[PDB]
């Protein structure tokens, strides 16, 4: 439903500031290359950038155009077990807006 | 917890998510005394449209083997008697 998608599309770009700094960029665009939502183009656009902070802006704001890219940013941080406490922490927030809709609704 | 029907827990748990509280369903988890993966799974499955931490968290109880009234003492540790009225 379109609900859990707005919701995630606003409850991702409301926290662009923390998460552009703790993502190494590089480090993920081969398992969701895999997912087919992000190609070769991509990948020299992002590399087209200088800065280490930019890459991480383009990068999340290049995300913003299916809604289940979440779930796969999720799973590569999944499945290299190097960080995780960003989890529960985007998790919460989410909970939280979820909240504000839930309330909206009656 | 496990033993019991539909309605009452589909209640509780629709209830339980919506939570305002501090001391939210993570405090639920978090009971006096007695790793991650319990914590992770249900910060998983809230992802789905129709779910919440709390029907992750009642299962995980009732897997515990907790008894009503057991469980109504620790919501009664939880200091929202709200919660159970």
């Amino acid at each position: 439903e379109e609900d859990l998608t707005e919701v995630k599309k606003d409850a991702l770009e409301n926290l662009r500031v923390y998460l552009c700094e703790k993502i190494i960029a590089e480090r993920h665009f081969d398992h969701l290359r895999a997912k087919k939502i992000l190609s070769r183009e991509d990948t020299e656009e992002i590399s087209c950038r200088t800065s280490s902070r930019k890459r991480a802006g383009k990068l999340l704001d290049y995300l913003q155009e299916n809604p289940k890219g979440l779930d796969t940013l999720v799973e590569s941080i999944r499945r290299e077990k190097t960080q995780n406490f960003l989890i529960q922490k985007i998790t919460d927030e989410v909970l939280k807006l979820r909240n504000i809709k839930l309330e909206h609704l009656k | 917890l496990n033993r019991l029907r539909e309605p009452l827990l589909r209640r509780l748990s629709e209830l339980l998510d919506q939570a305002p509280e501090g001391r939210g369903w993570r405090r639920l988890a978090e009971l006096a005394g007695s790793s991650c993966l319990d914590l992770e799974q249900c910060s998983l499955k809230v992802l789905e449209p129709e779910g919440s931490p709390s029907l992750c968290l009642l299962k995980l109880m009732g897997e515990k083997g907790c008894t009503v009234t057991e469980l109504s003492d620790f919501l009664q540790a939880m200091e929202h008697t709200e919660v159970l009225q």
